[PDB]
């Protein structure tokens, strides 16, 4: 198949500014490249069909261009509603191969996180499992570093974390880790903690709790 | 089929006028006679 | 109103078959091309195939050749997708689009998209556990151990949405998903106000309204 390579994978930008994406092709596909926008939950939404020809109801700020193997999509001025993923597609040779993806984020003023730590539920212990949760709410940028320390012992490889999408209002993220442990391995230790690091914080903030 | 002023876009699977590509700098080959 | 409602599509084990319907009501379904496209969880799009108006020219994808049969019943204005010998690597959300060029403008209409999850892991409903509270305090509500996705958590049936942040599900080493839903509430609104997280899981057909209050 033909490979469409989209760069950058993530572009941080603020409303009003412009955005220029790229979509490199494995082989000359000529003026036969489309552009699609998709938002979390909704199906894709077409934008350009013949490299530069837009669809109906598509504002003029959306501008496609490029021919052969180097293609781009310019967004002269970003509105709130235009921050989403952007794919590219070729249709000069079946199978129609899509792009990797260029997701835009709304760049905003920094904001330190609000840290919280939740000991494991006493009903989760009846089952046989233990899950210590640490929450980081309303924080920008996305880059953050969360650690666990069971009795000053930095843990590793037993803690998963998942984040939210940018808020409709704040344009802020929210992260949550999960140190999963066994029953006895949890009952065997007393001091659990969550060391959060973020450029919005003067120094790494931590909050602990006994058993 | 399409006209001498139209080309066939395989995505939309329909004949597209050349007038939309005349504003471009690299239209299809058959639009050279039109634009 | 142009509409592309897609019914069918649920859960199946490796090697099973499944038929999907894409009912179209609102536009000339019998006059335009139709196409299918899948998108694996948290991944990019992946074309599948298209089909001529009168079923006189079908186009599939090599990797999925012989795996998916496409048809269309113009009489019922609906597009079908017959699936065969599936695998967990075939899991994704399936849309049914349609692009044409009538009225002098390029159009495009996508369906809601229906999920098809391929796996041998037996269905399971989530296990709800409350996250205890502590000048702003924060409580929560854990949804651990469920399969397949998704689950829909709420807070007070909708009387509390400000400050709610429900994180996406994550597949654990046991092939099970576990997400968490947390809301930030005033520190004083605790011994006065009551907060509940009503969860729902259509696969296992479960619902759990756990109350959250401190010790
Ligand atoms: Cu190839
Ligand atoms: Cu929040």
């Amino acid at each position: 198949e033909i490979v469409m390579t989209q760069s950058p994978a993530t572009l941080s930008v603020s409303p009003g500014e412009r955005a220029t994406l790229s979509c490199k092709a494995s082989q000359s596909v000529d003026s036969n490249v489309a552009w699609y926008q998709q938002k979390p939950g909704q199906a894709p939404r077409a934008l350009i069909y013949s490299a530069s020809l837009r669809f109906s109801g598509i504002p003029a700020r959306f501008s496609g261009s490029g021919s052969g193997t180097e293609f781009t999509l310019t967004i002269s001025s970003l509105q709130s509603e235009d921050f989403a993923v952007y794919y590219c597609q070729q249709y000069n040779n079946y199978p129609l191969t899509f792009g990797a993806g260029t997701k835009l984020e709304l760049k905003r003023t920094v904001a330190a996180p609000s840290v919280f730590i939740f000991p494991p539920s006493d009903e989760q212990l009846k089952s046989g499992t233990a899950s210590v949760v640490c929450l980081l709410n309303n924080f920008y940028p996305r880059e953050a570093k969360v650690q666990w320390k069971v009795d000053n012992a930095l843990q590793s490889g037993n803690s998963q974390e998942s984040v939210t999408e940018q808020d409709s209002k704040d344009s802020t993220y929210s992260l949550s880790s999960t140190l999963t442990l066994s029953k006895a391995d949890y009952e065997k230790h007393k001091v659990y903690a969550c060391e959060v690091t973020h450029q919005g914080l003067s120094s790494p903030v931590t909050k602990s709790f006994n058993r | 089929q399409c006209s001498a002023n139209e080309y066939f876009d395989s995505l939309l699977h329909a004949c597209i006028p050349c007038q939309l590509r005349c504003s471009s700098a690299t239209p299809p080959a058959t639009c050279a006679a039109y634009c | 109103e142009v509409q592309l409602v897609e019914s069918g599509g649920g859960l199946v084990q490796p090697g099973g078959s499944l038929r999907l319907s894409c009912a179209a009501s609102g536009f000339t379904f019998s006059r335009y091309w139709m196409s299918w496209v899948r998108q694996a969880p948290g991944k990019g799009l992946v074309w599948v195939g298209e089909i001529n108006p009168d079923s006189s020219t079908i186009n599939y994808a090599p990797s999925l050749k012989d795996k998916f049969t496409i048809s269309r019943d113009n009489a019922k204005n609906t597009l079908y997708l017959q699936m065969n010998s599936l695998r967990a690597e075939d899991t994704a959300v399936y849309y049914c689009a349609s692009l044409y060029y009538d009225y002098g403008d390029a159009m495009d209409y996508w369906g809601q998209g229906t999920l098809v999850t391929v796996s041998s892991a037996s269905t399971k409903g989530p296990s709800v556990f409350p996250l205890a509270p502590s000048g702003t305090a924060a409580l929560g509500c854990l949804v651990k151990d469920y399969f397949p996705e998704p689950v829909t958590v709420s807070w007070n049936s909708g009387a509390l949405t400000s400050g709610v942040h429900t994180f996406p599900a994550v597949l654990q080493s046991s092939g099970l998903y576990s997400l968490s839903s947390v809301v930030t509430v005033p520190s004083s609104s605790l011994g006065t106000q009551t907060y509940i997280c009503n969860v729902n899981h259509k696969p296992s057909n479960t619902k759990v309204d756990k109350r959250v209050e401190p010790a």
